[PDB]
């Protein structure tokens, strides 16, 4: 019985409703400048 | 047994003059039924249609009122497929029975319907699973559950194909086909 | 990706989309992600073959990659598979470009990386489970134990956002994805579910197949390593390899080879894997190595791959009824053994054993002392005959004691019942019976516990028992009333169980009084006599012939089977005695026969009113009997009846019918006595 | 479940449970039930808007089944003709 929001889907089973709150949070962390925000986090791979 | 005989002389003495024919063609085969623009012609009962009840609530009303007319004893029996039988009713099975009123043997008006615009009788080819099954009393049980009334239909409906199947199975001009199933009087018998 | 498809899914592949909550139109944010200080956008120049991995489903290049991988039983043997797998994607998606999921630097900048790790991070996922099913070790690894132990370095570091990232940063911790608190929508691959693919992993296992095995290490760039098989020095595609990498990179070396099978490369070319041993038969295998600059092509560096040969290496509840017809039907026909017309013979018509002239007798044992074992045996061997055919428990037995209105379903069901009748090939007919009309057989059972005696109790047992064979039959000569055929009917050893059950009930009895009951004093001539058939040779139970004894065979126990409870109908044993005991009270009076062997089978009805009646068992060739001791039957009703008082004196009145429609010869018996207990 | 339309004439279906096999993938058939559906050629066509239900309950039950565990159910269809084995013309049947 694990939470809603933490199970792992496949991409083609999503209905809209998953894809528009995927969407909407990712633009939200792309435009997010503070550690937690996707800069920091995709340069603790590539970087350097 | 007089009930019976009462029955029979009304429905021949219906069967002699052209009567049921014309009753059965509302049914049957030679379709009435065309348009609206089409055009394509149908056979006029309905069959998919929720209104299918209603439809042979009507017809068998129709039959027996014009059987009530030419003298019958009583209105159009049922006879209860629910209950398990190892043969088929005393009053459409038998091809000839005793007439008391002429002292002499004659053909059983129930037994086979003729199909004159074709040149053909009705005959019935009696799938061995009709006797004995118990299958069709659940079966109803579950009609009677239904609360709506368009899962009422289409169970009830479905559940009337399986004996029109299983009493005429092979033969064309018979109670398993929609064409010409109107023709055998068991048809009503079996609707009532 | 190991599905067959057309397009990127239109989650990661749509450019904009327009939200209506806004009358904005917004770019869609999984493609492109922007590279601050490389001022410029991710791209994915998309190479065709992607497609091309997989175009064919189960017949898919990728599919036969991943399933190399979860055939692994090592993590990283495992582990190893799963990195070039993924390389692969991370090439194909983005290939030929810098700022792309081709180049290692900037390839987790663009989203879809997540989401194809997301993928893979499930295919490990999948494997774990597939070892748990396997019984190998899922949550731990017996892999490089030197990293295992060690926090991972982005994350262990202060200057980390969320705390839970910085308390899972050991390798250890992170093996058991459940307790990191997320999960995966279903864990199956393709159609297939883990018992599925992993029954289909051994089917793999069972064919003879040939690796490339290629060991890689990071060349301080990406690149794409082709293979290539030439027979005739004329080179043919045999397969592809992927390797991430960038400018800034960490300099790795695997500790093995990553394995790709040319098996079905091979049989393409119609090369026998048995001449590759060959040295007559030349093929040379060469590799085209491609950068991601283009073409470029570097210089070879890598080891050259290497050929491997994987060589094959009342009361029931159903369906408790259920289980036994189709074992009754079972041994219907075994029929070799017996198969029950054998185990029918013994108390049936075909004959048992001879006289030493050699003439025929039935093999019965009634009428006897010893009448007991004979049959609480029969029983099992008909008991054993229901073996592992789902003979899932004992035959039952129906207390024909407690009164009844009606016979027993089991045996009375017309339709689809194995219990309504029996066949005989002797005759080629099936049993036929005949039923003919407080309870009575209460009054007759109890009195037989009374007795102390095992002689005593046995006449009364075994007239007790009869009187069934009589009334079930009737007057068919294929029937229970009959020596002849009775044992054939079903009816018959349900009957039984339940007469083995008083019997046992007395024993207990006995124990209960301390008086012997695995053990009888009387006559020690007749238990020590062996019983055939059961002595026979030709019986291929081994059980039976061991006690085919006497005196084994008391002790039912070692049988071995239970009773689920002897108490007679509403009483503890003890309960039992205590009725005995108060019944005994009153004073009685009974009259006792003397019976002996006669070969037909009759009923006899009593007289004074009726103080009838009692049945004998008997058929053409049995063995004669005749028994020491009187047969009981209280007749104090009748007094009553007539209001005597054992004192006005009686003639005691007798009939006594032929099982056939005659005719009540007379004795036969003699002359019954008559005789008086208080009290 | 069973979704009903209009063949060009009547014909009997019939419904099997069909339970795979362990090792490996198996199937199939132990008779569950049979109903019919009526017709002719020149019919008004028709479509059922919703499932025809038949209760095989106690037929999974005789198979010590279950709705969670493993089988799947196949109807074979059999025109009145006597001919044929018709193959596939509903859907196939839902499992409620």
């Amino acid at each position: 019985a694990i939470p809603l929001n933490r199970i792992r889907r496949n991409i083609n089973s999503l209905e809209s409703r998953d894809v528009q709150n995927l969407m909407s949070a990712l633009k939200r962390l792309k435009e997010d400048e503070s550690d937690f925000g996707f800069q920091t986090i995709a340069g603790y791979h590539g970087s350097l | 047994k007089e009930d019976m005989f009462s029955l029979r002389a009304a429905f021949k003495r219906m069967t002699d003059d052209g009567r049921y024919e014309e009753i059965a063609a509302f049914h049957g085969l030679p379709a009435q039924c065309p348009n609206a623009d089409g055009s394509n012609i149908h056979t006029c009962c309905l069959h998919g249609m929720p209104t299918f009840p209603h439809w042979h609530r009507l017809y068998l009303s129709l039959v027996e009122n014009e059987l009530l007319a030419r003298g019958s004893d009583v209105a159009v029996p049922y006879w209860d497929w629910i209950e398990p039988f190892d043969s088929l009713p005393g009053l459409i099975s038998d091809e000839t029975y005793k007439h008391p009123k002429t002292n002499e043997d004659i053909e059983n008006p129930f037994h086979h319907g003729k199909i004159s615009f074709a040149d053909a009788v009705t005959v019935r080819k009696p799938r061995d699973q009709l006797f004995n099954n118990r299958y069709l009393y659940e079966h109803a049980l579950f009609a009677f559950e239904h609360t709506d009334f368009c899962d009422f239909e289409v169970h009830f409906e479905v559940l009337h194909n399986s004996i029109h199947s299983w009493i005429g199975g092979p033969n064309p001009h018979s109670m398993s086909s929609l064409d010409f199933a109107a023709y055998d009087p068991i048809f009503f018998l079996h609707h009532s | 990706w190991t599905m067959p498809s057309d397009n990127l899914p239109s989650l990661l592949g749509d450019a904009d989309y327009y939200d209506a909550w806004t009358d904005s139109v917004i770019e869609n944010p999984f493609l492109r992600g922007h590279i601050k200080y490389e001022d410029t956008y991710t791209v994915r120049e998309i190479q065709p073959e992607l497609f091309a991995l997989a175009e064919g489903q189960k017949e898919s290049t990728l599919f036969k990659d991943v399933m190399l991988m979860f055939e692994q039983e090592d993590y990283c043997d495992f582990e190893v598979q799963a990195e070039v797998i993924h390389n692969s994607i991370h090439y194909l998606i983005g290939g030929h470009q810098k700022y792309a999921m081709s180049s290692l630097m900037f390839s987790s900048f663009d989203p879809i990386f997540y989401v194809h790790h997301s993928m893979v991070d499930r295919l490990w996922a999948i494997w774990q489970e597939l070892q748990k099913h396997r019984k190998l070790p899922h949550d731990k690894a017996y892999c490089a134990l030197d990293q295992m132990a060690f926090p991972m370095k982005p994350f262990i570091w202060e200057s980390n956002p969320n705390p839970t990232t910085r308390a899972v940063s050991t390798p250890s911790k992170l093996f058991d994805y459940k307790s990191l608190g997320y999960d995966y929508d279903h864990l199956n691959f393709h159609g297939m579910s883990i018992g599925q693919l992993e029954a289909l992993i051994q089917k793999q296992k069972k064919a003879d197949r040939v690796f490339a095995g290629f060991l890689l290490h990071g060349i301080k760039i990406s690149a794409d390593v082709h293979l290539k098989i030439c027979i005739e020095a004329d080179c043919q595609e045999a397969g592809v390899i992927f390797v991430l990498g960038g400018e800034t990179e960490m300099p790795w070396h695997f500790d093995r080879n990553y394995k790709m099978d040319i098996t079905d490369v091979l049989k393409k070319r119609n090369i026998p894997p048995e001449a590759l041993f060959e040295h007559d038969s030349k093929i040379r295998l060469e590799v085209e190595i491609k950068s991601v600059d283009g073409a470029v092509l570097d210089p070879n560096s890598l080891p050259k791959p290497s050929l491997i040969y994987a060589p094959a290496k009342n009361s029931l509840t159903p369906s408790e009824i259920e289980n036994l017809r189709n074992a009754l039907a079972a041994v219907q026909a075994d029929k070799t053994d017996a198969g029950y017309q054998k185990i029918a013979s013994f108390h049936g018509m075909p004959l048992s054993c001879q006289y030493p002239d050699g003439t025929a007798f039935a093999c019965c044992q009634h009428g006897m002392v010893t009448f007991p074992h004979w049959h609480r045996l029969y029983m099992k061997q008909m008991e054993d005959a229901l073996k592992a055919k789902g003979a899932k428990i004992g035959i039952p037995y129906w207390d024909w004691t407690t009164a009844f209105h009606s016979l027993p379903i089991l045996v009375t069901e017309p339709k689809n019942n194995p219990f309504h009748h029996g066949y005989i090939d002797v005759a080629d007919t099936k049993t036929t019976r005949d039923p003919r009309p407080q309870s009575f057989f209460y009054r007759q059972i109890a009195f037989a516990l009374e007795q102390r005696d095992f002689c005593d109790f046995e006449i009364q047992f075994e007239m007790g028992h009869n009187a069934i064979h009589s009334w079930v039959g009737g007057p068919s000569p294929y029937g229970m009333s009959t020596l002849h055929y009775t044992s054939y009917d079903p009816l018959f050893y349900v009957h039984h169980s339940n007469t083995d059950r008083i019997w046992a009930i007395w024993q207990a009895l006995q124990k209960y009084r301390g008086l012997p009951y695995n053990s009888a004093n009387c006559e020690i001539n007749k238990l020590k006599k062996p019983m055939m058939p059961f002595s026979s040779e030709d019986n291929p139970n081994e059980v039976t012939k061991a006690h085919s004894t006497g005196y084994k065979s008391f002790d039912y126990q070692q049988l071995n089977y239970e009773y689920d409870n002897l108490n007679f109908h509403g009483m503890t044993i003890p309960q039992l005695e205590v009725h005995l005991k108060k019944i005994q009270e009153k004073d009685r009076v009974f009259a006792g026969f003397l019976l002996r062997a006669i070969g037909q089978s009759a009923d006899v009805n009593f007289d004074v009113t009726f103080g009838g009646t009692f049945c004998v068992l008997g058929g053409d060739y049995e063995m004669p009997w005749a028994f020491d001791r009187l047969f009981l039957y209280d007749i104090s009703k009748s007094l009553v009846h007539l209001r005597l008082d054992a004192h006005d004196d009686f003639d005691i009145k007798v009939t006594i019918m032929g099982i056939d429609g005659k005719s009540l010869p007379p004795n036969l018996l003699p002359s019954p006595t008559i005789l008086f207990k208080p009290g | 479940g069973f979704w009903l339309s209009g063949i060009k004439a009547s014909a009997d279906v019939n419904i099997h449970i069909c339970v795979p096999i362990g090792v490996e993938h198996e199937d199939c058939d132990n008779y569950a039930g049979t109903f019919a559906v009526l017709g002719g050629e020149t019919e008004m066509p028709w479509a059922f808007d919703r499932l025809f239900r038949y209760e095989i309950s106690d037929e999974m039950k005789k198979l010590q089944l279950t709705e969670d565990s493993k089988f799947r159910l196949t109807t074979n269809i059999i025109a009145s003709n006597g001919s044929k084995v018709s193959n596939d013309i509903f859907p196939t049947p839902t499992v409620i």
